[PDB]
RNA sequence: GUAAGAGCCUCCUUGAUGAUGUCAUACUUAUG
């Protein structure tokens, strides 16, 4: 029962599941990949564009 | 409209140009680091027997040999890499060393020799070099590259050792364990991976929407628990892996993460763990109370890292930022 | 059991703990 209702506030669907681990998966992604990139920048000044 | 035999007189004219118009310890600092680089630090190394000498490498792409605890004054110069360090290493009796040049080039160091060991290459540029622990033969050093595999180098053979593969991401740091079976992993695609090394396979991946990247990635002295510092300033401590939970410390927050590597301090008392801020203050936590200790500002640039003594009792840390770094009692 | 996508060919902040393994039960596999 505990489930079925935690399931009722989940009726957002796999729809909006998917894209709240893409959302959160591309905030870390972008968050390391900004962070590493930011760490080479501020050392070498040497990096292409995107 | 003119007639166009008239045009074909005046083309004809044109031509032959007619121009006719007709209770918590409270460490303050202690020294300033031996000498410096202009350059920001690129990786803060020591000697793990002695641990007086440190071995400073910085962004100006020489390696800079210290002489550091007592007396104080560094030890001498280093030269010979191509470009930037990207990481740096030492053998366990700390006359041989390991370099990782983002040039893609890994170039071991002799150090108390006066000058370094070797230069060689790699296929990419390398994201971790280390040491290998256990046997103290050790003719291969667990590394990482760009191209997203662990892989073992044997050194002394002439050529490597293996490559093997845990994730599709860039192994951001690798740190093997003392059981030699098992060797953390962690790479830019967030997950926590260990991974069985000397045999081709590797252990077992975990936490890939977590643990942002690998700023910061420690083992306790005791080997019960490892905690790793995420780019979301949030420190992840991992119970360490023998169990079927084999994971899971506990949770430390209160630190500050600006995305770059900070090397992760402590206090080995069972007591403490101290590490950089984002925003170049000095982090000081209490760790086996769960709760941390204080947040005391030292370097006015971004915090590069952290180092502290050997254990026997409370003594001191070092530390050290991007241009500069500072030693803590 | 599979349509799609990604990139590498010069100055601060409100203090709640942890390590000894086994059953009924729940979920995820193209190995029946």
């Amino acid at each position: 029962l505990s489930e079925a209702r935690a399931r009722l506030a989940n009726t957002q669907g796999k729809k909006a599941k998917r894209k709240a681990r893409e959302k959160q998966l591309e905030e870390a992604r972008r968050l390391a990949a900004l962070q590493k990139r930011r760490e080479l920048r501020a050392a070498g000044i040497e990096i292409q564009k995107k | 409209p003119a007639h166009i035999n008239d045009f074909m007189f005046e083309q004809q004219r044109r031509t032959f140009a007619t121009y006719g118009y007709a209770k918590c310890y409270l460490p303050k600092k202690q020294i300033h680091v031996w000498s410096g680089h202009t350059k920001g630090v690129s990786a803060v190394r020591l000697f793990p027997l002695s641990g007086h000498l440190l071995l400073s490498c910085s962004m100006d792409c020489k390696i800079k040999l210290w002489e550091v605890y007592g007396e104080r004054r560094c030890l001498r110069t280093f030269i010979g890499h191509s470009k930037a360090v990207r990481d740096i290493c030492f053998n366990t009796a700390g006359t041989q060393f390991l370099s990782a040049a983002y040039d893609r080039y890994l170039k071991l160091w002799d150090t108390e020799t006066g000058q370094c060991i070797s230069r060689f290459t790699n296929r990419k540029v390398p994201y971790c070099v280390k040491f290998n622990p256990d046997e103290d033969k050790q003719n291969l050093f667990v590394a990482g590259m760009s191209d997203k595999k662990i892989v073992q180098w044997d050194i002394r053979s002439g050529e490597i050792v293996q490559e093997y593969d845990r994730h599709l991401g860039a192994v951001n740091t690798i740190v093997f364990v003392d059981e030699n079976r098992r060797f953390v992993s962690t790479s830019d695609d967030k997950s926590l991976r260990v991974w069985e090394w000397d045999i081709p396979v590797d252990f077992k991946y975990i936490a890939e929407p977590s643990m942002h990247s690998m700023p910061a990635v420690t083992l306790s002295p005791n080997g019960k628990w490892l905690a790793c510092q995420s780019m979301d300033n949030q420190i992840l401590i991992f119970g360490a892996q023998n169990r079927f939970r084999l994971n899971k410390k506990k949770i430390f927050k209160g630190h500050m993460v600006a995305g770059y590597a900070c090397q992760v301090d402590f206090s080995p008392d069972m007591s403490y763990v101290i590490s950089g801020d984002g925003n170049g203050k000095l982090n000081i936590w209490d760790w086996k109370t769960t709760k941390l200790y204080s947040r005391f500002k030292a370097h006015d640039k971004v915090c590069i890292g952290a180092v502290w003594h050997p254990h026997e009792t409370s003594k001191v840390i070092t530390c050290g930022w991007d241009g500069l770094i500072k030693l803590w009692d």
